[PDB]
């Protein structure tokens, strides 16, 4: 009978990652001081 | 080809939100944060752990450990006394003593293996010409005192008189390959 | 009873040992968590020659390969007999704490080894002890030794500070061997 | 009966520490990917037992070129302040009502600190004098923002006094007025106690187990279970100050529950930072804590000298 | 009498527990377990020699600020006098000339540590 | 809801061992409650579960004997009491158990496996197994 | 009920209690000492045991030989062991350092640990399994559960 030899699979294998993916969040910064300004004032009333 | 790691192409744009940004990225220890919530995302997954003495990870059948001395479905001893496993050993932990069986048969009248000089590397099973000294699957026979891990002809036919139907089924999966 | 029952044996007989988990320069030095020592007849009239565990030792492992010594009984004694007042305040200078002794008659340190040998565990002192220690070692010299049987023994002067730098302090761990004025030898 | 609320007020904290322990060993696993103790009890309750009797089991060490003296008074000096500083919290009715209550607090600390600076001059070793070194080097750093922080802090509640706070925080928590503060406050009870990111005294892969080198049995044991200790009070402070749970004159049993929750979670906080950042320096501390929390604090303490005052806000005398 | 008792109790706990470290185990002592630890080898030197310590000017102004710290925790009972601007302006003197100390030994870098 | 979904789970895993003497008995010999499909017994009392849904390690697991060889392994649990049959399985060697596929007899194998003794007796004690290589002279035994 | 029986139940306890708290110290020397931190890894979880390392030897119990020793550090490794404070135990892992391993006729390397300082158990292999040195820790654990130290105490 004909070879065996674990060869990969006919197509290729698929499409790895190999990249950084470090994704941006949180807010704008404005929003933050913001809120805590806000907090801030209302403590103190 | 190459790329770097640690270099901004250049400076000189800042606006007062780009600096607000960063005073907020200050002040506020933003970036500690992401790792904080990283170890806590880290508490919720199932742990990697196991149970060791139930639940065991997993092996192959190329596996070395233990040593065993092998049998034909005879019985007969399987070795000859050809003695290159001892000529290849690259750690000079095999020695062997040979005479004629009284039946007029090569075999050996000593087999040991300091396992305190073994380094378990497979030779000795690859290079006999007829599988009689295998590599085990075992990994658990540590022992009280080093004279217990210098085997000799009787030790080595115990394990393999023990471990005959896992050594023949690993056997079994491994050829072809070698 | 040991001749009367097994002949051709050896018995040998050591003086009082010294060496580094011993309990004799050990046991005279850990006299120093009272503040003073005890010592019977101040500790004249008390005469000791001890010996060290590597002559022991040797010993033994010779007169096990000796094609003499079947019949023989043996004085493993070392040199330079001392008398214990001297002997402790060599202890107590190698050691290098301080030296406040002072007589006490038998009977009372007798009670008071008694009541220190009242103890489950390994006991600090005991009648018998007391009763060893302030008895003088036999003039050696009728039986062999160890030069009989193959040991030059060892002075203690020269392997006491390897047993009792243990018990110094710091300011004076590192000091040497000879700076410790050595014991008054006697032979009576 | 006062020996009764003592016994009360000590064999709990103690078995809390203990259990800390075990909630930090567990916590980091999970963190880890892995799972803590839970061999030797069901989940492992019986861990800090096996590890005590252990400690407790192994010989001690007097080495030959230690002062005995200092080796043996300073872990009795370290749990004796560890288990003091518990004393006139209120949960909400204290054992020992003083009217000085934070001073006490920021003594019995700063005393605290000569039980290790001590233990590493009579443990006569390089390692040992490093970590004293750094010690002195660490509260240094620390004390003063302390002080300022706390100062600026109770400007509004008017009294040094902790029951006072209770009474202050009746409607809203000190951490909306004052979450700055809070936050210098909480590193600084982070530097203190010599926990992370600021260990710095028994820097594993610095200094060797620094002022404990030398230490084995329950003398370790003793300066553990008081940093185990001191950790939980910190955050007991925190929850007080800040985070005030709800009096309730009627129950004070809720304040004693809310009180409960919120030391847990600021602790389990602890843990956290622990397992998630890597150590400071130990200039790198010292700078950070004089060049970016003391100009702060010291303006803040200008805000809250000025914001009583123009909002007619001053806190009242009893 | 309730604080000294508290104390008493806590020092009785740490001594007890201390005898208990100390003659419940048992005891193999000898200099190889005695003597200091340095890391597998044996010390080339002493730890009791002089240390160069490079934070001590930042000591000696630890020292200052912990003296101003004392002159400012009277503030929550001067508070409650009823000038209120003698006491504003004495505090705003007193922390900013604080900071101007600070910053001055910022400038000429005695935070910094002796290279 | 999915809160409880799990804690279903958790009833589920509570009352699958018997009752509680034997929850206990799998708890604190085990620490473990998980629940399996019983693969095959072993010929001195070994269990075998196995549960695919979880990840490659935990997915077949041993509950061990109280006695195999008169030693009373309720508490001193080890790993060498897995005989080979079941070796290779719990291993993730196969996927073949040997109540399905179990392996060649022959007649010099072990029938009774035994469990690693290092301390006790019936342990391993080396030696020559060769012979006197020179013979030494037997004098008579009489004189002249 | 029985003074030995009382004694017994005593002994049980403490080797419960120093067999469930050990603490390995981090001393290791080569490839070995890899398995050694694989389980310290999650796999195979120390921790879960009350195994947790202690890098200073006073604070440790047990010290495990993980990697070849030779005769420049053979000093270094008895002075570590003397400054271990007993109760103490050894655990020699891997070939280079139950024997000599794949260096034995070497003029550098000592023939085994052994010795130089006593062995509880023996750990085999080149380098052994995480799996195998963990079935060597249980193996102390099951060796401190019989000690009988207050026994002898009673019967002298
Ligand atoms: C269980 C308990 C869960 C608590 C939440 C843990 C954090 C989870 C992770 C969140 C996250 O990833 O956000 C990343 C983001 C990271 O943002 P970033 O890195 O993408 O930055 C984006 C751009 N700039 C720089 C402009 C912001 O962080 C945030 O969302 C906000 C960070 C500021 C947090 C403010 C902390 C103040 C603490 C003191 C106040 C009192 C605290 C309460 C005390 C009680
Ligand atoms: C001192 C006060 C007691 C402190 C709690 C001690 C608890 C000891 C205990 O729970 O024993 C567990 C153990 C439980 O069994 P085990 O933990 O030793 O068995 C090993 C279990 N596996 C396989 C999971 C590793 O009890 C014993 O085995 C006997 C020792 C304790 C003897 C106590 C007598 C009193
Ligand atoms: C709740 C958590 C906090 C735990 C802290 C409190 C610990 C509680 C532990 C209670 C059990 C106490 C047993 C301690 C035994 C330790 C010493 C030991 O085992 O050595 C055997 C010792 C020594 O026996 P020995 O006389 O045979 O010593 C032999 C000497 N050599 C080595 C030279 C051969 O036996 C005892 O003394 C046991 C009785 C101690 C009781 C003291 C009270
Ligand atoms: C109404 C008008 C008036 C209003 C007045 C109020 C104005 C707003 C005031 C905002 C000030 C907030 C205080 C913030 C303090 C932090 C200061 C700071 O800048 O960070 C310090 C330090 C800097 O690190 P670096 O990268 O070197 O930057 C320095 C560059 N020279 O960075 C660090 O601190 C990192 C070291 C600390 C890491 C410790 C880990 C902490 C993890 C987060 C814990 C969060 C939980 C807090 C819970 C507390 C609740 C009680
Ligand atoms: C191994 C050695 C270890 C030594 C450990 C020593 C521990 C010291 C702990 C640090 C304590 C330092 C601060 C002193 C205690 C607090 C002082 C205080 O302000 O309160 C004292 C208290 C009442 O004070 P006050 O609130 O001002 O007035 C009450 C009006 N109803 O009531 C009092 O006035 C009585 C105060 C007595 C203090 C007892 C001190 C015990 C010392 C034992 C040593
Ligand atoms: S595995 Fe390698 S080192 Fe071990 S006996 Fe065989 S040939 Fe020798
Ligand atoms: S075991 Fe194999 S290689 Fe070695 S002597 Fe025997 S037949 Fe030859
Ligand atoms: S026995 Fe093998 S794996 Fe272990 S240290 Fe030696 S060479 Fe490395």
């Amino acid at each position: 009978s004909k070879v065996k030899q674990d060869m990969p699979p006919p197509g290729g294998y698929g499409p790895i990652d190999y990249k950084r993916n470090l994704p941006r969040r949180g807010l704008s910064g404005y929003s933050m001081f913001a809120v805590g300004i806000g907090a801030l004032i209302f403590g103190y009333w | 080809t190459y790329k770097y790691v640690n270099k901004k192409e250049q400076e000189s744009e800042v606006d007062m939100k780009s600096a607000t940004d960063n005073a907020a990225r200050i002040l506020m220890w933003t970036e500690l944060i992401r790792g904080l919530g990283m170890t806590l995302s880290y508490l919720f997954r199932e742990p990697a752990t196991i149970n060791y003495p139930f639940e065991k990870g997993p092996l192959s059948p190329r596996f070395r450990g233990e040593h065993a001395l092998r049998r034909y479905p005879s019985g007969e001893e399987r070795c000859i006394a050809c003695k290159l496993c001892e000529a290849i050993c690259p750690a000079q932990a095999i020695t062997i003593e040979a005479e004629p069986r009284a039946d007029g048969s090569r075999r050996t009248t000593r087999y040991d293996i300091d396992m305190t000089k073994c380094i378990y590397c497979g030779f000795c099973q690859e290079a006999c010409p007829v599988d009689a000294i295998v590599e085990g699957p075992n990994f658990e026979f540590s022992t009280e005192t080093h004279e217990e891990l210098l085997y000799n002809k009787e030790k080595l036919l115990n394990n393999g008189d023990k471990w005959e139907a896992e050594i023949a089924a690993n056997i079994q999966a491994d050829y072809l390959y070698r | 009873e040991v001749r009367s029952v097994f002949p051709e044996a050896i018995i040998i007989r050591p003086s009082d040992i010294f060496g580094r988990e011993d309990r004799f320069l050990n046991h005279f030095a850990n006299y120093r968590w009272f503040l003073a020592v005890p010592l019977v007849s101040l500790g004249f009239k008390t005469v000791k020659q001890p010996v060290y565990v590597a002559d022991v030792s040797k010993g033994i492992v010779n007169a096990t390969k000796d094609p003499d010594a079947v019949g023989k009984t043996f004085a493993f004694t070392g040199p330079n007999r001392y008398l214990l007042f001297h002997l402790v305040k060599y202890i107590f200078g190698m050691t290098h704490r301080t030296f406040i002794p002072y007589p006490l008659p038998l009977f009372v340190y007798s009670w008071i080894g008694k009541l220190f040998g009242l103890s489950p565990f390994e006991p600090w002192t005991t009648k018998d002890k007391v009763e060893r220690i302030h008895i003088s070692d036999v003039m050696p010299t009728d039986l062999p030794g160890l030069e009989d049987l193959g040991v030059q023994p060892t002075p203690l002067e020269l392997k006491s500070i390897e047993v009792l730098r243990r018990h110094r302090t710091y300011r004076w761990l590192s000091s040497e061997i000879e700076e410790t004025k050595p014991a008054k030898t006697v032979n009576y | 009966m006062f020996f009764i609320n003592i016994l009360t007020l000590l064999v709990p904290i103690l078995i809390a520490m203990a259990f800390l322990t075990l909630v930090e060993r567990k916590i980091l696993g999970y963190m880890q990917l892995r799972k803590g103790p839970n061999i030797v009890g069901p989940y492992g309750i019986l861990q800090p037992f096996a590890d005590a009797m252990k400690l407790f089991m192994k010989e001690p060490m007097r080495p030959l070129t230690t002062s005995m003296s200092l080796f043996i008074i300073a872990p009795t000096l370290s749990l004796t302040l560890a288990l003091s500083l518990w004393v006139p919290l209120p949960m909400p009715h204290p054992l020992i009502n003083l009217n000085l209550g934070i001073l006490f607090i920021l003594a019995t600390s700063s005393l605290s600190v000569y039980s290790i600076l001590w233990s590493g001059w009579a443990s006569n070793s390089k390692y040992s004098l490093f970590g004293a070194l750094r010690a002195v080097a660490q509260t240094i750093s620390y004390e003063v923002t302390m002080a300022i922080i706390l100062l600026s802090v109770l400007l509004m509640n008017g009294s040094y006094s902790l029951q006072t706070l209770i009474t202050t925080q009746e409607h809203m928590w000190l951490l909306l007025p004052a979450w700055p503060m809070a936050m210098m406050w909480f590193i600084s009870t982070l530097a203190e106690t010599n926990r992370a990111p600021f260990d710095l005294t028994e820097g594993e892969s610095e200094l060797v187990s620094g002022f404990n080198v030398e230490y084995a049995a329950g003398p370790f044991a003793l300066f553990f279970m008081a940093e185990y200790t001191n950790i939980i009070l910190m955050n007991a402070l925190t929850t007080i100050i800040f985070l005030g749970p709800l009096y309730y004159i009627n129950l004070p049993e809720l304040y004693s529950t809310n009180f409960m929750m919120e030391a847990l979670l600021l602790s389990s906080t602890f843990l956290w930072i622990r397992a998630s950042y890597p150590r400071f320096r130990y200039d790198q501390l010292m700078h950070l804590l004089w060049k970016n929390f003391l100009p702060l604090t010291l303006a803040l303490c200008m805000w809250h000298i000025s914001l009583p005052i123009f909002t007619a806000g001053v806190p009242p005398y009893m | 009498m309730n604080l000294y008792t508290v104390i008493f109790i806590n020092i009785l706990l740490s001594l007890t527990l201390i005898l208990v470290a100390f003659w419940l185990p048992q005891m193999n002592l000898y200099s190889e377990k005695a003597n200091p630890y340095e890391c597998g080898f044996d010390p080339t030197s002493s730890a009791r020699l002089p240390f160069s310590m490079k934070f001590f000017l930042v000591a000696i102004t630890f020292l200052l600020f912990d003296l101003e710290i004392a002159l400012l925790l009277p503030l929550p009972w001067a508070i409650q006098t009823i000038k209120t601007s003698t006491m504003m302006i004495m505090a705003f003197i007193l922390v900013t000339i604080l900071s101007l100390g600070l910053a001055y030994e910022w400038t000429q870098k005695g935070l910094e540590w002796t290279e | 809801m999915e809160l409880v979904e799990v804690l279903k789970r958790g009833v589920q895993q509570v009352t699958g061992h018997g009752g509680l003497r034997g929850l206990l008995r799998v708890f604190f010999r085990a620490n473990d409650i998980r629940i399996g499909t019983l693969v095959g017994e072993d010929k001195y009392g070994n269990k075998y579960y196995e549960d695919n849904k979880q990840f490659f390690g935990r997915h077949r697991w041993v509950i061990y004997t109280t006695e195999m060889n008169g030693k009373n392994t309720f508490w001193d649990v080890d790993g060498s009491m897995v005989p080979p049959e079941w070796h290779r399985w719990l291993h993730c060697m196969t996927d073949d158990p040997p109540t399905t596929n179990p392996p060649t007899a022959r007649k010099f194998i072990w029938t009774n496996h035994k469990f690693n003794v290092s301390a006790t007796p019936e342990q391993y004690v080396p030696y020559s197994t060769t012979r006197k290589k020179i013979h030494e002279w037997v004098p008579p035994s009489t004189p002249y | 009920s029985r003074a030995e029986y009382v004694v017994t139940k005593l002994d049980d306890l403490i080797n419960w209690a120093r067999r469930s708290s050990l603490w390995p110290m981090t001393f290791g020397l080569a490839c070995c000492a890899v398995e050694m931190m694989h389980m310290a890894a999650p796999r195979y979880d120390m921790d879960r045991f009350g195994v947790v390392f202690r890098a200073s030897p006073r604070q440790a119990d047990v010290m495990i030989v993980a990697g070849t020793l030779t005769n420049k550090m053979a000093p270094a490794l008895r002075k570590v062991y003397d400054q271990m404070p007993e109760p103490r135990y050894v655990v020699s892992m891997g070939s280079c350092a139950n024997g000599g391993g794949y260096y034995h006729y070497s003029y550098s390397v000592v023939r085994g640990c052994d010795r130089i300082v006593p062995v509880d158990i023996y750990v085999p292999g080149c380098p052994p399994t995480a799996e195998a040195l963990l079935y060597g820790i249980l193996q102390l654990q099951r060796k401190i559960k019989r000690e009988q130290k207050l026994k002898i105490w009673y019967r002298r």
